[PDB]
């Protein structure tokens, strides 16, 4: 049977609410595609290869787990590199996108290093970005979700697209998360799969091109999706409305 | 000087207490008592001390009233007993929270020589000891292994001698069946529960009888114990105790049974998953087919973030037999997403108003789940009272 196989790194934490809903999103979608998803979890990485992994996973944390899970992650900096230069697919949450970067500085000046796969930071604040969030993508379409980062995010890459409502990456862009080849990055909660299934479906069809099998069929029911997106679209809506009438 | 004149019209006049279970074990008397048109009076949780008491006294008596179900905070008892000698006195328990032990003398003072009876958890060591108190005693227990409690561990002190207490057998904690070389012991009981189980209610045999309950929490088996010793200290007969029993039910929506005619509902309150995954867990404890309404606001009092529905365990539902899943509250469409996501192919159908989804659950001859988060609670819980009028 078709198959791809999800590299979740550390998935050893605390809480993983996030990464657990994003393999299912996957698993699900590939399933009505006739594509079995095995989900390989990596806690040690020594020695690990990118020649079996189809699409890989890199979740949020606490500041502490986040500082564990990059010091580990950098014993295979280099592969990785080559593997999202080669255009891996990969989803990256929170602390799992922002440690992607040269570094992350806390609210009280510490300096923390992330992995240096892509030259950008991020600086976090005290008041945090919260609330509803919809952005506009060309390849993603409406993208919505739930915010709540103190992490400003200062990068020049492609992005998922513009933000109609809400922050995104920081105080000023109206843009959020990260696009570069393959690999996504975004502060969203949801977690962000389940409803935007065109992320989901974007990953899973790089990695079944990148294989060389099919993604059919194509065009599958997103109703309950689409609803679920509905409700925050409206909301946003009517707190854009209250505010203009303000 | 007015509380002893209405006291006084009253031929038995019951006091519970202890540090906990006071409302569960006074409200099953009170329940029982009231089933069997028996008119009482009766306070409630905030009106246990010497004011709350008085005005219950005052506001209820009338010349039919001949039984006062009272529950009496510890700390209240010698103000109160400068007033008023009930006929018997139930202790449930005392728990720390060597502050126990004087707190217990000064109660055995108050109630010493005054021909009250007694009431005793012989499991209890601390409420055992108040047998210097009375010559009335009558105690109820546990027997050894009629459950495995949930466990939690040091050594207390013998309340009579200041030896450390040999146990023999513990339920939990100082909860057991406990014996010293002086003397003090767990007492043989008059009225003891050998077996209990909570799947998902209390099922209890005392005495060798079978009291299929309407309440849950295995620390209630005590309450239930407690309730019933009082019950047959007043003549009635285990029958009529079970008519009571088998009918009472929480009113706080944790674990609150409905009925009305064949219809069946229970209300459980879940907000995290873990209460999530026990709520789910009670349905399939549930013989025959249930119907479910699971309610998901997002209100600042529930939090914004409804991303732990993505840990429940809401895959499990594949394995229960069910009618329809109602979802219902302002995140409705994020539950009907995550039960398509879990594979539950069951009738999914959404319904934003909480009242309306409530009420929907009545067209459905199963056994109805209800599980509201938190702000979605007292709006599901008022409907249902409504419908099951
Ligand atoms: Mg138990
Ligand atoms: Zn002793």
């Amino acid at each position: 049977m078709h198959e791809l196989t999800i590299y979740h790194f550390m998935s050893d934490k605390l809480n993983l609410y996030s990464d657990i809903g994003n393999i299912i999103a996957l698993r699900q979608r590939a399933k009505k595609r006739n594509i079995k998803v095995n989900v390989v979890e990596i806690n040690e990485t020594e020695g690990i290869t990118f020649d079996e992994c189809d699409i890989f996973f890199i979740g949020g944390g606490s500041d502490r787990e986040q500082a564990l899970a990059t010091k580990e992650l950098s014993k295979i900096k280099t592969p990785l590199k080559e593997a999202i230069e080669d255009g891996m697919p990969g989803l990256t949450i929170c602390g799992g996108y922002q440690f992607l970067g040269k570094k992350y500085i806390t609210p009280d000046g510490t300096e923390l290093e992330g992995l240096g796969i892509l030259d950008f930071y991020t600086e976090s604040k005290t008041n945090r970005l919260t609330g509803d969030i919809v952005i506009e993508s060309d390849t993603f379409g409406t993208i919505v979700g739930f915010e709540n980062h103190g992490g400003r995010t200062y990068h020049d890459f492609g992005t998922l697209g513009h933000v109609t409502f809400g922050y995104g990456n920081n105080d000023e862009d109206k843009k959020e998360g990260i696009h570069y080849k393959n690999l996504l990055g975004t502060y969203l909660h949801g977690p962000i799969l389940p409803k935007n299934y065109e992320i989901t479906d974007y990953l899973l069809e790089k990695a079944c091109e990148r294989k060389g099998i099919p993604f059919e069929p194509k065009e599958i029911d997103n109703e309950a999706e689409i609803q679920a997106k509905q409700v925050l679209i409206d909301r946003a809506n009517r707190q854009k409305k209250s505010r203009l009438e303000h | 000087d007015v509380l002893r004149k209405l006291a006084e019209q009253v031929d038995d006049i019951v006091f519970i207490s202890g540090t906990n279970g006071k409302t569960t074990t006074s409200n099953l008397i009170g329940h029982t008592l009231k089933a069997n048109n028996i008119q009482i009076i009766h306070n409630n949780e905030g009106a246990n001390m010497a004011a709350g008491i008085t005005s219950a006294f005052i506001m209820q008596s009338t010349p039919k009233t001949k039984i006062a179900v009272i529950e009496i905070d510890e700390g209240s008892i010698p103000r109160v007993l400068k007033e008023v000698t009930p006929s018997m006195m139930v202790f449930t328990n005392f728990f720390r929270d060597g502050e126990i032990d004087i707190m217990v003398n000064n109660i055995a003072e108050t109630i010493s020589n005054k021909g009250i009876k007694l009431l005793l958890n012989a499991d209890d060591p601390f409420v055992s000891r108040l047998k210097i108190a009375s010559d009335t005693i009558v105690y109820y227990g546990m027997k050894a292994h009629a459950h495995e409690f949930e466990q939690s561990n040091e050594s207390r002190y013998c309340p009579n001698c200041g030896r450390l207490l040999q146990y023999d057998y513990i339920h939990y904690n100082q909860i057991g069946h406990y014996h010293c070389q002086c003397g003090f012991k767990r007492e043989q009981a008059k009225y003891e529960i050998s077996s209990f189980d909570v799947a998902p209610f209390l099922y209890l045999n005392i005495n060798d009888e079978k009291y299929d309950m309407k309440i849950a929490g295995d620390f209630n088996a005590y309450n239930a114990l407690a309730a019933y010793t009082v019950l047959r200290e007043l003549g009635l007969n285990e029958q009529t105790i079970k008519n009571g029993f088998e009918t009472y039910t929480s009113d706080n929506g944790r674990m609150q049974y409905f009925k009305k005619e064949r219809k069946e509902a229970m209300i459980n309150l879940a907000k995290n998953p873990a209460g999530m995954n026990a709520s789910l867990s009670v349905g399939e404890q549930l013989e025959g087919e249930k119907v479910y309404v699971i309610s998901l606001n997002d209100n600042a009092a529930d939090g914004r973030d409804t991303s732990w529905i993505y840990d429940a365990d809401f895959e499990k539902l594949s394995k229960q037999q069910i009618e329809a899943i109602i979802v219902t509250g302002t995140r409705a469409e994020e539950l009907q997403l995550r039960l398509k996501l879990a594979e539950v192919e069951v009738p999914i159908i959404v319904e934003r108003d909480i009242y309306k989804a409530t009420a929907k659950t009545m067209d459905y001859k199963g056994f109805t789940v209800a599980i509201p988060n938190y702000t979605s609670l007292a709006p599901m819980l008022e409907q249902l009272n409504r419908s099951f009028e």
